[PDB]
Formats: C-alpha cells, structure tokens, sequence
C-alpha cells in the first residue's frame, strides 16, 4: 500500500520506478487485496484511500444471489431515482448486500460435443479426400500425363474442384446426421 | 418504453461512470482510460468493501480519512462521494 | 515438362479469378429465364405427365440447354470463388491465428474455450510445416519460440509447433542444401503438405460464402431430376439486391425475442385449448350434415391444432369459427372466452410478433 | 387531352378531380409520399412476389387437391392444375384474405398431410400477410411522416 | 402528439425554474437547491 501510494503521488521519480520494478511481484500478489477508491477530503481535494478487501469478501461478492440484487439495484437506481437520492439509495444497497453476504457465508457453511462432431466430420470427411493423394495411387493419372493433351488437362482441372465439392456434401451430410443424432 | 427504456439504461452505464458521473471521453483521451477509471478508481464493488472494511476494522484504530468517511456515514452525509470530480481531473495540470 | 500444364492450369485459375462475377451475373439471368419458361407447365392425362404447353414447340429444347447452362455456369462460379476469396480467407486466418499465438500464447499458456470451433480447428495448422503459406510473418514460430522457450521449454515449444531447433542456426551460419526437381513425382508429392492441405479444405468448408455457393450448386443439380427444384434460384435476387437482404436479415435481427413470443403465444392458446376441452366441447363440430358430426375437440391435439390453425388465422378469433352460443346455460362464459381469445392472442401477441419484425427492419 | 377527351366521352372529365390533390399541400404530400421510397417499395414488392411464388411452386407439387373452388359436384374448378392460375389465385384472393390461403383453399383435417398443410398456411400467414404487407405499408406512412 | 406534449409540459416544469429558466442542475449542485430555488427565492406563489 505504501509503495503504491508513492507511486501514484510521485508520477515521474525514477528512483522510486526502480523500487516498484523490485517489488512488482509483491504488488501484483497484493493486487486482489488492495482496495482503492477516491473521496471528497476535509481539505477540499479529491483523495485516494487504500484499505484491505478479504478473500471472503470477493467469493461472497460473486455469489448469484449477490448479481442479481446488485443488477435489481442498478435498474432501479438508474431509472427510478434522483441524482440527489442515488447516493442514500447505494449505501442502502450496500449495507443490504453486507448482509446478504453474511447470510451466505452462514448458508453456505458446511454445445461442447456439438463442436467436436463438427470438427470430427472435418477430420474425418477430408482424410476421405485425402487418402487418394496420401496414397499416391495416381499412377493411372500419371500414364494420362504421358499421353498428356487439352482435352485431359481441362478435365482432370475441372475434376479436382469437382472431387472438392464432392467432399463438401458429404461434410454437411455429416453434419447433419450427427446433430440429428445428437438431437435424438 | 420499456424495451428503450432498458437499452437506455445498458447504454448509460457503458457511457458513464455511476459515482462520478463523468463522461467516458474525458477518460477515453488515453487507451482504456474509461476501464481503467471504473475498474481501479471509481469501483462499486471498491466502495462496498470499504464501507465493510470501515466497518469491521475498530474505531480507535481508524485513520484520518476512515474516520471522516465514518463520521459522515454515521451522520447520513454523502458529500465524500466525489460528485463531477476525479483525482485525474483534481490534479490534471501538475500531473500532465 | 510441367512447365506447359502448369502454365494452362494457372491461365484457367486466372480466368475463372477474373470472370467470377460475370458468370455470378449470367447464373442469375439463366434462372430467371428458366423459371419463366417453366411457369407455361400444365397437368395432362391415373398417371398424370407433367407436360410443357406451348402454341409453338421451341421452348422444350430451350428450357434442357438452359439447365445444362445453369449447371455449367454454376460448377464454373464455384471454381471462381475458389480461386478468387479462398486465399484471402486463409490469410485472414492465419495473420488471425499467428496474432494469437504470439501476442496471447493462446496454445501456450491459455486454452481454447472448447466450444469454438473456429480455435479447436485451427489447432491443426500450428503443427504444420507449411505455415504462413499466405500470411508474410513467415517466422511467427521463432519469435513464440524465443518469447516461450524457457519458461514453457524448449522441447515442448518446439514439439507444439513442430519445428526444429538445429536448423535455424544451421541455416544463419553455413550450410550445405540440395534442391530437387518437381519432375520426380515421388518429389510432388511428398512436398505436398497433407496436414495444411486438410486444415485450409476446413477453412473452406467452414465459410459462409463458399457453403452458400454449394447449397446454390446442389439445387442446381437436383434441377435435372425435377425442373422445378430451378426455382429456389430466385431468392438469389433477394440476397443480391441490398433492401431485400435486409429484409430477409429482418426476420432474424430479434430471432431471441421472435422466438420467445410465438412460444408464449403456442401457451396461450393451449390454456384456451384447455378451457375449451374442459367446458366448451359440444360447440366444436364442423359438419353441416347432421348425419356425421365431424367434432374438433374431442381430442385434445385435435382441438390444440384447430386453435392454431382455425384460431390464429381468424379475423375475429375462435369464435368466428366455433358455434355460436346463444340461448344456452354457458353464454356469457362462452362469451368471455371468446372476447379475451380475441384480445389476448389476434389483437395483442399477434401485433406484437408483427411489429418485432417490422421495427428490426426500420 | 383530359378535356378534349371528355368531349367524345363525359366520364373522361373524372379525371379532373384529381387537380385539387395538387392544388391543397398535404393531398400533394400523400401522393409524394407513395415514390419518396419507391426504389424500396418496389424491391419489396418484387420480393412479395418471389415469396408467393415459391408458396405457389410449393403448393402446386404437393397440395393440389386442396384447390378446388365449386360446391357443385358436377363441374370442379380447380385453381392450380395450371400453375399461371395457381399463382394468379395465390396472389388474387391470398394476399387479400386477412388469414392467408388457408381461409379459401379447403380444410386439410383427417387428411395424410395435415400438418404439412397447417404449416404451410401459418407460415404463410406470417410472411405475407403480417411480415411483408405491414412493411410494405409501413414504407409509404414513414414517408409520409 | 397531445400525450408527449403534456409530458414535456410536466418534464419541463420538474426540470426548469419557471420565472429565471436556470436548469434544475446548476441549483442542485447542492443538495435539495432547486427546491429550494423554486420554493423560496422564486416562486410563482410569492410573485403573486
Ligand atoms: N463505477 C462503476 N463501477 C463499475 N462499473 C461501472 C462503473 N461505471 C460504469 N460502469 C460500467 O458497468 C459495467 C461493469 O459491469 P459488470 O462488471 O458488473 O458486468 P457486466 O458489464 O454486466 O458484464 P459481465 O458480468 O459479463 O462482465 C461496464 O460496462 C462499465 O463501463
Ligand atoms: N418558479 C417555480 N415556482 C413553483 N414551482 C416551480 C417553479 N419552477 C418549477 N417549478 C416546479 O413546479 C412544481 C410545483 O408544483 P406545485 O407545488 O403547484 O404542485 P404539483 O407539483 O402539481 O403537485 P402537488 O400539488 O401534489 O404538490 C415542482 O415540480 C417544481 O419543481
Ligand atoms: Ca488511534
Ligand atoms: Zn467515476
Ligand atoms: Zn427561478
């Protein structure tokens, strides 16, 4: 807290960085903890007050109960309250939601698979594709090469593409099937 | 009604900040001026814990500032939280 | 050798690259000229032949050739788009994908979340040999290596992103290749790169543009079998033109909203459904002949569906349909159901489903 | 011309009440409101008409039966044996009818495609008559505004 | 039109002084000061 105070008063003292890169690790294992706000002081300046947040605070902070009074209280505070009542209206919030918090604490003392049959399909759909060039079976298409013409090279480049889009049916015939499956 | 009534509310939230009521733009002149203002300076959640810690901690032990802030409090006095006003704003000229 | 192929084949990529548009404009002309010649069919006699009627004879052979056309053209716009934006969405991609790597570690450090299909798929390709194949940063895995390589190791680095680390250093300080000649064919195709190949073939098949292409291609082909599966090439104006799209984007801009009140509307008529089985049974039957009473609402999915379908669908409600009530012991029962039927689903859901719609378009 | 032409017939001069929707400002508002969105209005059109099409493309192959429009058993007249009337009746006495399609061509019950034919009214009746007519509507009274 | 022109009547009177036109805002910089402004230093009541 001292170090973080100085260094924000202290916004270009090179001596004090040096310190702060020294203790970064400290500071970043205290960063959950150091609860850091600003007040309207008795000098008439604006003030930042540093103070100690509990773990237990932050897991009951985070309980469902606790974001749903806390979504209520802004709707309601946004839309049906002044800006001379908002005040009274988030302490009073506060101090309400500090007892829901108490009151958790004591209760509580004691898709997915849609994508992977997606990307299994993929796999699965272009390894049906792939098996040709993979096994290297284009022995006949090579003897096609040795009697090569315009005629041959048009249709074998129009035949890939084609042997492309065969491979797309079929992924999302798969596709289908299996959401199908899933579904049922 | 209703329905823009809600998407006021969402839009006003993401617009402003709730304490200081500030606009994001002012904030926003730096990269993430305006998460950072409402993250680490201007936080509710930062004022609750504190209205709790200020709370639990004991009376002969608070400081000048806690108990300030606790005497207003026990007075009903809100003019600690900062209205139309920031630290950024307070000490924008030596600063920057 | 090649060099006589090759060069064609790439003439013909270019050519397809170029015209792309052109036969996306001739594909469209073609279906509006199909659909026009298929709207003179007629029923002639059982069997019944469905026969092309004409005081001429010329537009029979015209309508065949316009299909086998549409097909070609079809088959060519997909090869044009395969060579045209293909490319430009695997290099959005990688740049993507490179970015995350490096600047997030996001196969590193954090983990996809497993429900992005888009992240689990693009596991494959960091693996590959062959990566930035069109992205410029061709050294993205030296600078995860050198940024990653300690904290993470070396070897775990390196096995992630299937490189090796000699041979960096060996090529920055002297060394020794031998280049191969693409006439051996064992050479091709052990330089094709199998496991990249099958990672951008996912890319492609997961694009919207080019899955819109195919869908296009296969109603093409399905309209040899049936002439009339031509039609659904229509609704292509409605995506090129640019206020049709938005109104077909209309109907699913509040698909959330849209879909939540037509399930409260399904609820509210099967409350009425209910009250109607209960109570309000004798005044259902549909049939003028006393002889067979045709009775909507003995049983009850008949009864949903007559609510539905006669329901929904009337001007004045369920009670324009169903008989009427007067001088029986249920009248002003029968009556109130029928005036909130009228109010709650025609007057006030009804409107409501409407104007989700109509104000997602303004 | 109008003038002239209510020499040879009277009725022509008819036509002449149409000068006070120019003379008075609002009447020459209303008729201004009608093409301020015309490129739109007739996109829209056009797409009502593709959508009815498919609608009658779809009846046409499967719901046929359906269509017959003669209470006498003599003679029927069936409005889509011929796919010019099918679509003709489609956009005639279709767009027309509050409820849809439904409200003239028969009742589909006890029949082996009873709820392929209540899904197709009902999303008639949506499409049509309460999604593209509203805005078609809609377009020419926010004009007018 | 009639209805939100009768809410803008209200908004307005809620919102702005009736004799001086000064925004509510200004006033109420402190707590309860447009009230107080609309009570007390200008009021149609006292003017009358
Ligand atoms: N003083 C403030 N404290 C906190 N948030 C503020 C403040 N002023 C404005 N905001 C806005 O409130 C939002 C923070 O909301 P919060 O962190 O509770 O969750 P959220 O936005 O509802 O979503 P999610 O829970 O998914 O993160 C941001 O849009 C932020 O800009
Ligand atoms: N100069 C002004 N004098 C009085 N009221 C003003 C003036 N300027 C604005 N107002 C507003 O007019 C309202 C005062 O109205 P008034 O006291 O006559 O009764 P009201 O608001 O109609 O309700 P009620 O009679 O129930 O108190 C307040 O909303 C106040 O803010
Ligand atoms: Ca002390
Ligand atoms: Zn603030
Ligand atoms: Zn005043």
């Amino acid at each position: 807290v001292l170090l973080t105070n100085l260094s924000e008063h202290m916004p270009n003292d090179t001596r004090l960085q040096t310190f702060l890169e020294l203790a970064e690790s400290v500071l970043n294992y205290f960063q959950p903890f150091l609860g850091r706000i600003e007040i309207m002081g008795s000098a008439k300046r604006i003030e930042r007050v540093y103070f100690e947040i509990s773990e237990s605070s932050r897991t009951q902070w985070e309980k469902p109960q606790v974001k749903e009074s806390k979504r209520q209280f802004i709707f309601d505070v946004v839309n049906e309250g002044g800006e001379k009542e908002k005040m009274e209206l988030f302490v009073n919030f506060c101090e309400d939601t500090i007892f829901e918090m108490q009151l958790a604490a004591q209760i509580s003392e004691s898709s997915i698979l849609t994508v992977r049959s997606a990307l299994f399909a993929l796999r699965y759909n272009i390894l049906t594709l792939m098996r040709m060039l993979s096994l290297k079976s284009l022995k006949k298409q090579m003897k096609k090469v040795k009697k090569m013409t315009v005629k041959d090279m048009v249709t074998a480049f129009f035949s890939s593409y084609w042997s492309i889009f065969m491979t797309l049916l079929h992924f999302v015939a798969s596709v289908f099937r299996g959401f199908f499956r899933i579904i049922c | 009604e209703l329905r823009d009534q809600q998407e006021q509310v969402k839009e006003d939230m993401e617009t402003k900040c709730f304490i200081c009521g500030i606009g994001n733009d002012y904030f926003d002149t730096v990269p993430h001026g305006f998460e950072t203002h409402t993250l680490q300076e201007h936080n509710l959640a930062n004022y609750l814990f504190f209205l709790m810690y200020l709370i639990n901690k004991d009376e002969t032990e608070h400081t000048g500032q806690e108990s300030y802030v606790w005497k207003m409090y026990q007075e009903r006095c809100w003019e600690f939280f900062p209205a139309g006003d920031c630290f950024r704003k307070q000490y924008e000229d030596q600063l920057n | 050798f090649w060099k006589k192929i090759i060069a064609y084949q790439q003439k013909l990529l270019n050519y397809f690259a170029r015209n792309f548009y052109n036969m996306r404009m001739l594909a469209l002309f073609v279906a509006f000229a199909i659909n026009f010649i298929l709207l003179f069919y007629k029923v002639s006699t059982i069997a019944v032949h469905y026969v092309l009627e004409e005081s001429s004879g010329y537009m029979e052979p015209t309508l065949r050739i316009l299909a086998i056309l549409h097909t070609v053209i079809s088959f060519f716009c997909i090869i044009g788009y395969y060579c045209l934006k293909v490319p430009l969405v695997i290099f959005k991609r990688e740049k993507e994908v490179a970015r995350k790597l490096e600047f997030d570690g996001l196969y590193i450090t954090e983990q996809p979340s497993e429900d992005d299909i888009k992240g689990q798929w693009d596991r494959l390709v960091i693996n590959t040999q062959s990566f930035p194949n069109n992205y410029w940063d061709k050294f993205v895995k030296r600078k995860v290596m050198d940024k990653y390589g300690e904290f993470y190791g070396r070897d775990r680095i390196s096995e992630l992103l299937g490189m090796d680390k000699a041979a960096l250093d060996f090529s920055d300080a002297r060394e020794k290749k031998k280049p191969k000649k693409d006439s051996s064919l064992s050479a091709v195709l052990n330089s094709i790169d199998v496991k990249y190949q099958m990672w951008k073939l996912g890319v492609v098949f997961t694009d919207n543009s080019f899955l819109y292409l195919a869908w296009y291609m296969t109603m093409s082909v399905l309209g040899h079998y049936n002439n009339f599966f031509f039609a659904a090439h229509l609704l292509d104006i409605a995506m090129g033109f640019k206020t049709l799209r938005t109104i077909l984007s209309s109907v699913t801009h509040n698909g959330k909203q849209l879909v939540l009140t037509v399930g409260l509307l399904a609820v509210v008529v099967y409350l009425y459904t209910v009250v109607a089985f209960n109570f309000f049974r004798k005044f259902y039957n549909k049939s003028e002949d006393g002889d067979t009473p045709d009775m909507k609402c003995d049983d009850m999915l008949t009864c949903y569906m007559f609510h539905m379908y006669v329901g929904v669908r009337a001007g004045g409600g369920i009670g324009d349909e169903i008989e009427d009530p007067a001088g029986d012991e249920y009248e002003i029962y029968r009556i109130i159901f029928d005036i909130t039927f009228f109010f709650f689903v025609i007057v006030i859901l009804l409107a409501i489903i409407q104007g989700l719609i109509i104000d997602a378009f303004g």
